[PDB]
Order: structure tokens, then C-alpha cells, then sequence
RNA sequence: UCAAAGAGUGCU
């Protein structure tokens, strides 16, 4: 089916010609290079490469066609089909990369961070789409979980929303102490909003990261003995008492990192 | 001076890569493409010839069939691989069809089963529920187990028992809610959670043969009288509405599921009849490429398309807007067609004949169940428009219109066409002298009287 | 051509267009033919009479007839 | 009827979308069987949407002997209701109807299906293997399978080295 | 009236479709114009033309010098791909001139007068004096036509797989490849066919003979469907434009005429030159080039109605009004046997005793071309479909017309004797009531549409 | 030049209820060889159409 | 090697 996406590329060509921004052999150039991608992104030994050197393409496309509207509309956007086309393109290219290619956590990288720098184009509810199905295809990376999070406690500001993200995460994939070592930091980051908040109230007029804390270590102590352990129980009971131990200087080890993290919140006590 | 020659980028044209598709240059100047119209008609008429050889319409039968003949089809409206079945036997079958097998099997009836209906009972998932009626004077409700879901894990059998003063002939459900219809020597209406007929409803002495439920204006209720008459309900006034008397009987009726307002009978003078409710003074449109009575008709879910069952060893499936069948179905071993029905996907036909078998037919004998990749539905789809666009054609006509008819019904046919021939001739000549003729409309001769004149 | 495909069969045929003994296969058959065309000449005119014996003879005389016949 | 296939895997669990519903009618007609063995066929049935890959070694067995049982793990319980739409009722295949129980018990909104049409489609899960994952990180199912085999089956025999 | 507002607004969508993919089409024609308007179009010499293009251009454009069995016609395939030229005494080789691969060679010592590709590179004829020869793929001889005898004229028809000649005989065999079956013998009654020519349009053949008439000629149609002589003297060739409205010829007697096939109309005649014209082509895209003698001169956008669209030798005074030829070439001691145009390329062929050389020429060859009728690049696999699709859209013979659009249009013993007697007196019943109905039918249209004597009509 | 009977349609196909109707789709072309991909997905788009394996449900109440 | 013809594999 190239001819089909060839075909939809038509009107934004016309636009180009009738605006007076890309003359018509300027145009049949940008086609050229946009149909000889299109057979390589269709075709077999496709690789997410493809993708990355078309999405580039379209982007310094798009550039020229904002310089030559000033230059020669003098304008700095033209209600026509052209100013919206190539950024439509950009994230049509992109969904299918993603889809063909879901394994490449750089490639949705990418997405999101061409999505998020356009946020009055792209509004916020697709991007939480997008994280949606990358968590949903990789659930146990948490490098995600802690990306959409972050995503929602700055731009949005959302602590119930990213709360549900931490929440959910320790859940999947309760093994890794850096979740839970940035769910408490994000619970800590929370409780001194308010204190400071409280704290201008009136210039103008805790424990619940330690249930966390102290939950931290039972998930991690299991986990930590199903690990060394394989699949069937150690026999020998010096072992067992061994296996205790690197349980506990693991679960030490963790704690010393909590008690750091502790030092950088002045407010609380 | 200034001069610039067609030039070819060979990478262009010939892609560096060895698994890259090559470049599929196109230019739509009609010069190009010569001859259009030939081109299309060739196109036209080589689809024609393989819609034929592709023409493959049986696709099995139903486990082994029942033991007596085959004279009650009920469809699930809501699970689609459901079908309850009865033959005159007195067994009833409710079937898996999908692995055309049976769920269970079940002896009703001392006598004949008249009618079948599948419902949903709301007494006052994991199994299903069925409602015959027989000629021993009794209505039974019967549970089945099926495995559409496996949420949970029985009580398969008889669950209640409604008994009739007189014999029941047909059946049938209300959908929206429990209540449903018998027709027997009075035409009454039943709940499930009384044992004892709810309502009479009655326009005379004249038994009730058949009856049919609304599905879209569900409160209405049509009925067949043995008196050559059909009879129209309405639940929400609880008291027939209208008849017409025909000259001949009508066997079987079907509501059409996309316009509520209209109706298909089958009848007795080897013809289908479409009706209108609100003007029943004439018909819509009339069927007649049968030999013999057509016995049951069924709708589409689709609601553009109709088959008939009649007594001459065939089914016939026509279109809505034209009075001639487009197709026949027919076998050696089929002896007598009595029930015919749609898989309410609208791809296969289910048939129930005398020789106690129950037949899976394809609704296109020519299309194939498989799914199709992008490509292949293009040219399919292109076929079907382009033999719609020279269905008129000479050959075309010839080609599509073929079909390998037994002996005995082309036999009927010549020497119907003979007589109708005869009669045609018969009336021209009298037209001659005989000042005072009325034209006679096809829609209305065969409408005796109407008790509601508008 | 190409082998053409099952549906490809059915709908064209033989579209397949575009040691020999043609010669010696002529000359089968063209003795046959002037066998066929002296026997429709009556029983009883001589000039065939001598002419078929020539033909018997000249034959004979090749070795495509180890003997008279 | 189908929407969710449930399919699970000695590298993890793998939860299916199916786009598009095989005629049930025709189940049994060859063309449409032959599309479960073909591949691109197939994947116009479903398409892969989650994949969780157990931890290691350790967890698999605890939920091979919790699959065996019909029971439902605590990472059985993470994939689903990620997945499943709260939702009239959220349709699911599952190859066990001993597992269906389980799965309604701890999620009310999702009804189980392990008739023939499901198995149909778990059988082309099955069939292609890998190849549905589109490249996702599944190790190598054969070497897999044989692991978890000497531990799911050395787990009832109380062998010891001992 | 609304529907067919909406059978309008469909087809109006489809043309605007069909502009959407104009802007797809990938390059454009050549140009050849001035930077100075004393700088003339036939001015230019190709030596100067052959330095400007491309090393790659000049290696497409191919000169061979050989002697042997002179004159050489020419004829390129429509793909353009493969090159077939035939020598007058009667050496054919086939080859493809990109590749540089020779792929069959005949040495027959026989005088052969034209050749051709049948429906792809791999099966062609050759035209052998009183016979025609088809020479397989590998060169191997794979029958003889015995029908077909004494031709020095070859077309085929690729959509209809038609194979047609004409020779002194008079009469026109026609020849269907895929069948092997020959579809129809006819005589002209015009004598000898000097000129040859199929019309792409409608697939209608085009002969010349000594009267001059020009007579069209169909598989289907038993006697000419036109007749129409353009000039006195014998039409020693015909060619008709690409789009087939329009057709050119060259009369013996040096009289040029322009015609319009569709409203059959004689657009531009000229007589004003040296010597009666060896051939004609027309470019597809428009061009004519003629070739007269040792010169050939080519006259761009000759083909439209206009007046000063007229072509004009040279010019009178510099008169914007004359034409001039927009390349006019000489070749000193040679003579041109034939014009063909190199498909899908930008040159013009030209075939001489000397040898064959390929003349450059820009806006000569289609700018673009659609691969689904022909690909230069077609690989060998597709080729093989191509034949097979093509196959199974074969157009019947019958279907030819003199209009494409106007098809699919709506319009015992004593008792046999005793039987006999019987279906008989049935027979004379049946032929006396209509009489009856027949009379009655006459008395309705009557109805319905000296005082002694009335005195006595009663009686 | 007399029109041979073997190509003339024997009546007016449906859904066109006029003569002139059908010439003027024979003038409009089908076929991806003389129209677009795109446009020839709505040209070649039957009336009709159903998901395999679902329920048609007839029409609820507009 | 080209050159023409088969029969399987991978994959859209």
C-alpha cells in the first residue's frame, strides 16, 4: 500500500505550490525523497533507523517551510493545510515505528520528547495514552514507571495521578530498591510542598514515607532470599543462616541509603 | 545553449538494497491505458466464469441428524453456534454447531412438535433455555449446559411443564420479556412464572397455524389462520388489530429485522409475499420462482435479502428488491425442505427436511470464510462491482444466470409457463369484445377481502 | 510461458503457442493417399493396374518392402 | 465474542488483543484453519500487548505450581488487571475452565472462555511462538521450557540431593 | 436530476483524483529552447547536442557501422528495452542496447524485408521473403506461416495478441498468437499496401496503396470501415500520433497531409519539399519527425489545429507565424531506411545501409512512464506474470471497434405422414387469426381516426 | 459501422433508473489503472458490508 | 558465467 500513503502527501503539495513557498520541481524533489523512504519503510530488512532517518527528514522540512513563510509571506502561520501536515506526519511516523518496533526503548523515547515539546499541538491525554501502552509493554522496566510519574508531578502537578504510577509500580516489580527509593522520595517531596505551603499560608495571614520505608524492607528481604535460593529450599542450615546474612547486609545496605536521603530535607524532622 | 535530457537515477528505479521493493512508477494519462471499456468487460466476464467454478454452497451437515422428519428451527438470537432443533419424533436437539455436534439430546414429546423457540426465562450465562410445543396438548421449558463461559463450576432437564386444554401448533417469544405466544386451536399468551394461559387473545373460532413475534416494535404479534387469513396483534391493547383473507393458506411468516413495519409470507400458491402493515390491501412485492408451496421464509439479519423453503426440493434466496431468486440449492438426498433459517452472521443458511438431516448452506457460495489479506479483499470487492456494473451483458447473463436445475423442477417450470401462456392468451382474446375490464394488479389479486377498508 | 496457475488453466487454453520424421511421415501418407485415390478408380480400367504394380515395384526395390506385396 | 487471550509462556506471561473474530460458524472448514497455521493470517487475528517476564527462576516455578493448581499468582493478578478494562463484561481466553474461576473470583467484571474457538486461537499462540512477540525479549522458549520442566517436575517427587 | 448530479460529481472527483496524481508523475519531458533569440532550434548541430548530456547519455546513444547484409530496418519494442533490426539481405539480430548483450543472431542468407517483437523481448518474427518466420526466444525457429506469405509489413496489437501483414497479394492475414489460429483472411481491392500503420486509440489498421486511398481495416469487420485518400501519389508510410487523434502521411508525389482520425479532417498540407519523404513517425509525445533522403528535419508541436502550428521548411523572413523544423540533421552519403522512437527514452532511431545510430533528442520520450503497462526495469519474474495477466485480459477479435467508448451500450410410416398433415393444418390456423388480429387492428385505427344517391343508400 | 448486437445491454441496470445514466458510468472508469488508490477504495466499496464472527443485532429503537 | 526453465525455504 505505497501508493496509499504517496496519495495523502498530495494536498499538502498543492498547498505548498498555491502558498508560493516550494515551486513545483522544489516540490517533485521533496516527493522524491519522501517516496523512496516510504518503499523502505514498507519493505523487508526495515529497520527502526528507517524510521529516525525519515522522522529527521520532514523536521527540516518543516523548518524550511516556516523560514520561507516569512521570508516570503511574511507570515507567521498560513491557515492552510501545510502548517499543521508535517507535525500530523510526525507522529503518523511514529506510531507505526513504535508498533513495528516496540522493543526499542530509545525510539519511544523519542516520541515522547517530540511530544512533549509540542504540548499546545499534542495534548496531554495522548501522551498519557502513549505511556499507557509503553508501561503496558514493558511493565518491569522502571525507568518508564518513574518517566510517566515524573512527567504528571511537573507539568501537571498531579500527586494523585503520580502517586497511583509509584503505586502501582512497587507492585510489578517490587524487587528493585530504586523504586522504592524514589517512591519515597517522592513522598517526602510531597509532605514539604505543604509544609512550605503551610508555611506561606500563614507569612500571608513523615511517617507515611516510613511505612514505606519500613514495607521497603520486607518485599526486598523476600525477594532477596528467593534470589540466592533458586528454585528449591537450601538444605543445609549453615547456609540458611548464611543466606540470612546477605539478606541482611543487603537490607542493611539499603537502609544506609534512606538515612541519606533523609539529610537533603531541612523542613522535616 | 540550454538543454536537459530525460535522465534515470538507477538507485531510484533500482533500489541499492536487494530486499527493498523497486520503485512502482505510475502515470495516470488515460493514453497510457487504452481501451477502458474492453478491458473492464474482459474483467467483467472473466469474474463471471469464476464466480461459477468457485460456486461451492454445501458446507456439512448437522451431527447425524434427527430420527423422524425435521418440522421446527429456532435460532439463538444471542449466542451465534446455537440452534434448537425437533422432528416429529418427538425428540428435540439443541446443537453445537461450530463443532457440529450435539449439546444434548432430549425426547419432549409423545406426539409431533409443532414448534420451537429459544428464550432467556426471567423467573421471579452457563446455560440455556428452550420452549417446545406439541400436538400431546402440552408446552414444555427445558434448561441445556453449554460452555460459552466457564465462570463457574447442572440441572439440565425439564423445568416446567405448561399443559393446554387443546393442541398447540406453533410458538413463539416475546424478546424484550419472558412472556410467549402459543398457537393452537386459540392463540394465547403465556408467562413463564403461570402455569395457566395469561391472556386470550382471539379474533374467532378459526384455529391459529402459525405465529411470529416482532423484533423491533416487539408488542405486536402476527398470526396464520387454517381459513387462509392473517392475522395481526398488538400486546400493548391486548387485542388483534387486522386481517386479510387470501386465497390461498399461508404456511410460514418473517418479520424484516430492518424495517419494522414490513413483512414476508411465505404461501401455499407456490409464491412469497412482501406486505406493508399499515396498507395491507396489496403487497409490496411478490416471489414466484418456486414450483411448490413454499413452506418457511426467513430474513436476513441484514434485512436485504430472503430464502424460501417450499415442497419442490429446492431453497431459493432472493433479493428484496427483485421478484426473481438469484440462486437455488438443491440434492438428490434433500426430499422435502419444511424449515429454512439464516446463521444470523448472515453467511450460512441452516435447512431442515423431512430425511431427518439439518443442512449447513453458504448464503455466497463463492466467498470463503478465511480471512483475507488487504490485497486479496480489493480484487474480490473489484469483481463484485465490476459484474454489477455488466450484470445486463449478453454473455454475462448467460454465464451468471446458468444453474444446474433438477429435472423435475425445470420440468414444472416449462409446463407452469405453459398454462400462464395459455391464460394470457385466453383474457387477450375475451379483451376484444367484453367492454367492461378491470386490470387486475399483480400485488392484489391474490388478497380476497380486508375486514378494515381505508 | 511460465507454468500458469490452476484458476490460470481453467480460464485459457492452450495458449501454449509461440527426431522429426514430418518428411518421412509425408511420404507415409502420401503413398496412402495415392493408394486411396487408385481404388476409387474402377476395377476394370488398365492404367491403374499397371501403375499400382509400379508402385508395387518401385517400392520393392528400396527395401521398405522386404518383399512383394 | 472475543476480545483478550490470556497466553503464558516459561519466560512470562502474555496477554493478546484479538482485532478480529474467526468465523465461528465455519471453525472447522479447512481455509480458515489453515490461516491458524499461516502466520500472516494469524496476526491479523491478534497482536502481542503485554508481555511481564517473570523475575527468575524461583517465581516461575511458584506459578507453574500455581497454573497446574488453576490458581491465581500475585504476578498473574499484576498483568490482567493492568490490561483488562474495568468495564458489558470484558471477554477473556483462557486455555484452563479450572483457572476461570480463579480469574472472576479476583476480578468480578471479566467473563472466561475456553471453548473450542479459544483453543483455536491458543493453539496458534502456541504455534508461532516468538514470532508473535515481534521481538520482544522472550529468551528462547525450548531451552526454557526444559528448566522449568526438571523444576515443575522434580518439585512433586520430593527428590533431594540428599 | 439529482442522480445524475451525482454521476457527475464522481467523475468530477475522479479527474481531480487523476490531478493528484499528476503531481506524483517523478520528471518531465526535455526542453530545447534559445537563451538568445538569434539562436536557432535547427541551428544546433547534435555534436553540440551529444557534448551537453550525460557520458551516460552518450553511451545510451548507440552508432553501429556494418555493411554486410544493408539496409537495416529498425524497430524498438514498446518497453524500448530490446532492440530488433533485420538486414535488407537478411541478417536479424535481437539485443538489448542498455544491457549490451547480443541475445539472438541470425545469419539466414535470405532477403528479409521487415521484423518484429511479438508480445516481449523473447518471441519475435521475422519477415522472410514469401514467408513468415517466428524465432523463438533462444533464436531457434519455432514454426513457419505458410498463410502468410510474401510480406514485407508486420504489426501486432498487444492487447488483442493480433498479428497482422499486408502484401502485393492483397490480401491481410491476421494472426492471433495466443490461439495459433489464424483469425481472418481479407483482400483489400485496393492492390498493393505500400504503408503500414496501427492506431493505438482503437486498434485499427492503416494501409496505403497506389490510388493513395488509405483504408481502415479491422479483425471483426468484413469491409473497410473509411476510406480516404490524402494525397495523389502512393502513401509509401503512415503514422499516426500517439493519443490517435491525429495521422500523418506521405503521398510519392512529395504532398504532405496532416489528418485528424476522429472528426476525419485534413489539418496541414504541405508541398513544398525537395523529395518525396522515405518515413514518418510522431513522437509520443507529439513530434513528428520525417526523414527525406540523406535529411531528416523534426518540427515540435506540429500536431494541433492552429495555422502557425503548420509545419514550415525553414522559414520565410523569420515569420513567427513558420514553423521551423526544431532540429533539423543530415546525414552526407547515407540514406534513411526507417524512423523509429526510442519508447521511454529521449532519443529517435534512425536506420541506414551504413548501420544504425540513435539521434538524442530532448521532450522526444514520455516523461514519465506507468510500470503496470510497461517497465524498462522489469526484473524477469515479473515479466513471466506479465505475459500471464496479459493473458488472461486478452481482447477478443470481436471486440475491436472503430470507437472504444461506444462498446457496452444499451440497445413412422403413415403416421409421420399423418403427423405431418396435422402441424400442418395447425400451421395455416395460426396465420389466418392473425390476420383476423391484424384486421381488427386496422378497422380501430378507422374508427379512430348527388342527393339521389344519399337518397338511395339504404338500399 | 453497424453496432454489434453482442456487446448492447439487454436493459438499464439497477440501481440506475434512466438510460443516460448508465453511459455516463460507463464513462467513468473503475479500474486502479486509470484512477487513483485512494479514489478507487471508495469507488469500489460495496453497499452491504459485516464483521465476521458478531452479531448482527437488528435495529435498535432511532 | 550469462542464458532460458523447474522444485522448496524465509518473509510482507
Amino acid at each position: 500500500k505505497t501508493r496509499y500513503y504517496l496519495e495523502q502527501c498530495i494536498p499538502e503539495m498543492d498547498d505548498l505550490v498555491e502558498k508560493g513557498l516550494f515551486t513545483k520541481n522544489e516540490v517533485s524533489l521533496i516527493m522524491k525523497k519522501r517516496t523512496d523512504f516510504e518503499h523502505r519503510l514498507n519493505s523487508r530488512g526495515s529497520s527502526i533507523n528507517d524510521y529516525i532517518k525519515y522522522i529527521n527528514y520532514e523536521s527540516n522540512v518543516n523548518k524550511l517551510r516556516a523560514k520561507r513563510c516569512k521570508r516570503i509571506l511574511q507570515v507567521k502561520k498560513t491557515n492552510s493545510l501545510s502548517d499543521w501536515s508535517i507535525q500530523q506526519r510526525i507522529g503518523f511516523i511514529y506510531q507505526r515505528g513504535t508498533n513495528k518496533f516496540p522493543q526499542d526503548l530509545k525510539f519511544w523515547a523519542m516520541y515522547l520528547n517530540y511530544m512533549k515539546a509540542r504540548g499546545n499541538q499534542t495534548s496531554y491525554k495522548k501522551i498519557h495514552n502513549i505511556y499507557n501502552q509503553l508501561l503496558k509493554l514493558h511493565p518491569t522496566n522502571v525507568d518508564i514507571w518513574i518517566s510517566c510519574a515524573k512527567y504528571e508531578y511537573e507539568v501537571h502537578a498531579n500527586f494523585k495521578s503520580c502517586r497511583n504510577i509509584f503505586q502501582n509500580g512497587l507492585r510489578f516489580n517490587p524487587d528493585v530498591p530504586k523504586l522504592w527509593y524514589e517512591y519515597v522520595k517522592f513522598e517526602l517531596n510531597f509532605i514539604t510542598k505543604l509544609i512550605n505551603r503551610r508555611k506561606v499560608m500563614g507569612l500571608i495571614n513523615g511517617d507515611i514515607a516510613l511505612t514505606i520505608f519500613d514495607v521497603c524492607m520486607k518485599t526486598l528481604g523476600k525477594h532477596y532470599i528467593n534470589k540466592h535460593k533458586g528454585y528449591y529450599a537450601i538444605s543445609d542450615s549453615k547456609m540458611n543462616i548464611e543466606l540470612n546474612k546477605e539478606t541482611l547486609n543487603y537490607l542493611f545496605s539499603e537502609s544506609l541509603r534512606y538515612i541519606k536521603l533523609f539529610d537533603e530535607f531541612l523542613d522535616l524532622e | 545553449m540550454k538543454i536537459k535530457t530525460i535522465k534515470r537515477s538507477a538507485d531510484d528505479y533500482v533500489p541499492v538494497k536487494s530486499t527493498q521493493e523497486s520503485q512502482m512508477p505510475r502515470n495516470l494519462n488515460p493514453e497510457l491505458h487504452p481501451f477502458e471499456r474492453a478491458r473492464e468487460y474482459t474483467k467483467a466476464l472473466n469474474a463471471t466464469k469464476l464466480e461459477r467454478m468457485f460456486a461451492k454452497p454445501f458446507v456439512g451437515q448437522l451431527g447425524y441428524g434427527h430420527r423422524d422428519g425435521v418440522y421446527a428451527i429456532a435460532k439463538n438470537y444471542g449466542s451465534l453456534n446455537k440452534l434448537a432443533t425437533g422432528s416429529a419424533d418427538g425428540v428435540i436437539k439443541y446443537w453445537n454447531m461450530s463443532t457440529r455436534e450435539e449439546f444434548v439430546s432430549f425426547k419432549a414429546h409423545y406426539g409431533l412438535v409443532t414448534g420451537l423457540c429459544v428464550t432467556q426465562p426471567r423467573f421471579h450465562k452457563s446455560q440455556n433455555f428452550m420452549l417446545s410445543c406439541s400436538d400431546d396438548k402440552t408446552v414444555k421449558l427445558w434448561s441445556i449446559n453449554v460452555d460459552d463461559y466457564s465462570n463457574k463450576n447442572n440441572e439440565e432437564g425439564l423445568i416446567r411443564t405448561f399443559d393446554g386444554e387443546s393442541a398447540f401448533q406453533g410458538i413463539d417469544s416475546h424478546r424484550e420479556n419472558s412472556t410467549f405466544a402459543t398457537g393452537g386451536a386459540k392463540i394465547h399468551l403465556w408467562d413463564v412464572n403461570r402455569l395457566k394461559p395469561v391472556s386470550d387473545l382471539s379474533w374467532g373460532a378459526d384455529n391459529i397455524t402459525s405465529l411470529k413475534f416482532n423484533q423491533n416494535e416487539t408488542d405486536i404479534l402476527a398470526s396464520t389462520g387454517s381459513d387462509n387469513s392473517i392475522v395481526l396483534y398488538d400486546l400493548r391493547t391486548n387485542s388483534p388489530t387486522q386481517k386479510i383473507v387470501q386465497t390461498m393458506r399461508t404456511n410460514a411468516i418473517c418479520w424484516n429485522p430492518m424495517e419494522a413495519f414490513n413483512f414476508v409470507t411465505a404461501n401455499e400458491d407456490h409464491n412469497a409475499y412482501y406486505y406493508d402493515m399499515r396498507n395491507l390491501s396489496r403487497s409490496l412485492n411478490v416471489f414466484k420462482d418456486h414450483v411448490s408451496a413454499v413452506m418457511d421464509v426467513d430474513f436476513s439479519p441484514t434485512g436485504d435479502e430472503i430464502v424460501t423453503g417450499s415442497y419442490d426440493k429446492s431453497i431459493r434466496i432472493y433479493k428484496t428488491n427483485h421478484g426473481h431468486s438469484r440462486e437455488i440449492y438443491h440434492t438428490k438426498r434433500m426430499q422435502h425442505v419444511f424449515q429454512v433459517k439464516y446463521s444470523m452472521d448472515s453467511k450460512y443458511i441452516i435447512s431442515g427436511s423431512d430425511d431427518g438431516n439439518v443442512r449447513l448452506w453458504r448464503s455466497k457460495a463463492w466467498e470463503r470464510s478465511n480471512v483475507k489479506t488487504t490485497r486479496e479483499k480489493n480484487k474480490l470487492e473489484y469483481d463484485e462491482k465490476l459484474k454489477e456494473r455488466f450484470r445486463h451483458m449478453p454473455e454475462i447473463k448467460r454465464i451468471s444466470r446458468h444453474r444446474h436445475v433438477p429435472q423435475v423442477i425445470k420440468k414444472a417450470q416449462e409446463i407452469k409457463n405453459i398454462e400462464l401462456s395459455s391464460i394470457k392468451r385466453r383474457e387477450a382474446n375475451e379483451r376484444r369484445t367484453r367492454k367492461d375490464m378491470p386490470y387486475i394488479s399483480e400485488r392484489k389479486k391474490q388478497i380476497v377481502g380486508t375486514v378494515h377498508k381505508y | 510461458v511460465r507454468k500458469l496457475k490452476h484458476h490460470e488453466q481453467k480460464l485459457l487454453k492452450k495458449v501454449d503457442f509461440l527426431e522429426d520424421y514430418h518428411k518421412y511421415n509425408r511420404i507415409c501418407g502420401d503413398i496412402r493417399r495415392l493408394a486411396n485415390k487408385l481404388s476409387l478408380l474402377p476395377p476394370t480400367d488398365p492404367f491403374r493396374r499397371k501403375h499400382e504394380q509400379l508402385l508395387l515395384d518401385k517400392l520393392y526395390a528400396m527395401g521398405v518392402l522386404t518383399t512383394k506385396s | 465474542p472475543i476480545e483478550y487471550l490470556l497466553f503464558e509462556e516459561p519466560t512470562g506471561y502474555a496477554v493478546f488483543k484479538v482485532k478480529l473474530q474467526q468465523d465461528d460458524i465455519g471453525s472447522r472448514l479447512k481455509e480458515v484453519q489453515e490461516q491458524i497455521n499461516d502466520f500472516g493470517a494469524f496476526t491479523k487475528l491478534i497482536e502481542l500487548v503485554s508481555f511481564a517476564p517473570f523475575k527468575g527462576a524461583a517465581e516461575a516455578l511458584e506459578n507453574a505450581n500455581d497454573i497446574s493448581e488453576g490458581l491465581v499468582s500475585e504476578s498473574l493478578k499484576a498483568i490482567l488487571d493492568l490490561n483488562l478494562p474495568k468495564a458489558k463484561n470484558i471477554t477473556l481466553a483462557i486455555s484452563d475452565k479450572n483457572l476461570g474461576p480463579s480469574i472472576k473470583e479476583e476480578f468480578p467484571y471479566v467473563d472466561c472462555i475456553s471453548n473450542e474457538l479459544a483453543q483455536d486461537l491458543i493453539r496458534g499462540v502456541r504455534l508461532h511462538g516468538e514470532k508473535l512477540f515481534k521481538g520482544l525479549q522472550s529468551g528462547d522458549l525450548e531451552r526454557a521450557q526444559l528448566g522449568l520442566g526438571h523444576a515443575y517436575s522434580r518439585a512433586k517427587v520430593k527428590f533431594s540431593v540428599q | 436530476r439529482a442522480g445524475l448530479k451525482k454521476i457527475d460529481e464522481q467523475y468530477k472527483k475522479a479527474v481531480s483524483s487523476a490531478a493528484a496524481t499528476d503531481y506524483l508523475l517523478p520528471e518531465s519531458n526535455g526542453y530545447l529552447e534559445p537563451e538568445n533569440e538569434l539562436e536557432k532550434t535547427f541551428k544546433v548541430q547534435q555534436s553540440e547536442i551529444k557534448s551537453s548530456v550525460d557520458v551516460s547519455t552518450a553511451n545510451k546513444a548507440l552508432d553501429l557501422s556494418l555493411k554486410e547484409f544493408g539496409p537495416y530496418h529498425i524497430k524498438y519494442a514498446k518497453n524500448g528495452t530490446h532492440l530488433l533490426i533485420t538486414g535488407r539481405k537478411g541478417h536479424v539480430a535481437s539485443m538489448d542496447w542498455r544491457k549490451g548483450q547480443l541475445r539472438a543472431e541470425l545469419f539466414l542468407n535470405e532477403t528479409c524485408h521487415s521484423a518484429t517483437y511479438l508480445q516481449n523481448e523473447q518471441y519475435f518474427a521475422v519477415a522472410q521473403k514469401k514467408y513468415t518466420f517466428i524465432y523463438d526466444h533462444e533464436g531457434t525457429e519455432l514454426h513457419r506461416l505458410k498463410q502468410h506469405i510474401e510480406a514485407r509489413h508486420l504489426d501486432f496489437l498487444p492487447y488483442h495478441y493480433l498479428l497482422v501483414t499486408a502484401g502485393e497479394t492483397g490480401w491481410l492475414k491476421y494472426h492471433d498468437v495466443s490461439t495459433g489460429q489464424l483469425v481472418s483472411e481479407l483482400r483489400t481491392k485496393a492492390g498493393p499496401t505500400m504503408a503500414m500503420a496501427q492506431n493505438p486509440w482503437n486498434a485499427v489498421m492503416h494501409l496505403g496503396h497506389s490510388n493513395g486511398t488509405v483504408s481502415l481495416w479491422s479483425p471483426s469487420m468484413p469491409e473497410p470501415l473509411v476510406k480516404l485518400l490524402s494525397a495523389r501519389g502512393p502513401v509509401n508510410s503512415i503514422a499516426i500520433d500517439r493519443s490517435g487523434y491525429y495521422m500523418a502521411t506521405t503521398g510519392a508525389d512529395r504532398s504532405m497531409k496532416i489528418w485528424d482520425i476522429r472528426n476525419f479532417k485534413q489539418l496541414h498540407s504541405v508541398e513544398s519539399l525537395p523529395t518525396p519523404g522515405t518515413n514518418v513517425s510522431i513522437s509520443d509525445t507529439g513530434l513528428l519527425a520525417l526523414s527525406r533522403g540523406p535529411h531528416v528535419t523534426l518540427w515540435k508541436d506540429a500536431l494541433k489545429l492552429s495555422g502557425d502550428s503548420k509545419p514550415c521548411f525553414g522559414s520565410m523572413g523569420g515569420n513567427p507565424h513558420r514553423n521551423t523544423p526544431y532540429m533539423s540533421h543530415l546525414f552526407a552519403g547515407n540514406k534513411v531506411e526507417n524512423l523509429g522512437f526510442v519508447p521511454f527514452e529521449d532519443l529517435l532511431g534512425v536506420g541506414h545501409q551504413t548501420g544504425i545510430t540513435n539521434l538524442i533528442v530532448p521532450g522526444a520520450g514520455e516523461a514519465n512512464y506507468d510500470a503496470l503497462e510497461l517497465n524498462p526495469f522489469e526484473t524477469k519474474k515479473q515479466r513471466q506474470e506479465q505475459e500471464v495477466r496479459t493473458l488472461l485480459n486478452k481482447l477478443p477479435a470481436d471486440t475491436i471497434t472503430l470507437d472504444p467508448n461506444s462498446i457496452g451500450s444499451v440497445d413412422s410410416g403413415l403416421r409421420s405422414f399423418l403427423r405431418k398433415k396435422t402441424q400442418n393444418v395447425i400451421d395455416e390456423r395460426k396465420l389466418r387469426v392473425q390476420k383476423q388480429l391484424d384486421k381488427e387492428k386496422n378497422i380501430r385505427k378507422r374508427n379512430h381516426q348527388d342527393v339521389i344517391e344519399e337518397a338511395l343508400s339504404r338500399f | 459501422n453497424k453496432k454489434n448486437l453482442k456487446y448492447q445491454s439487454s436493459a438499464v441496470p439497477f440501481p440506475f433508473e434512466n438510460r443516460e445514466q448508465y453511459e455516463r458510468s460507463l464513462r467513468m472508469p473503475i479500474g486502479q489503472e486509470w484512477t487513483s488508490r485512494a479514489s478507487h477504495q471508495e469507488l469500489i466499496k460495496p453497499r452491504i458490508m459485516t464483521k465476521p464472527g458478531q452479531v448482527i443485532d437488528p435495529l435498535k429503537a432511532p
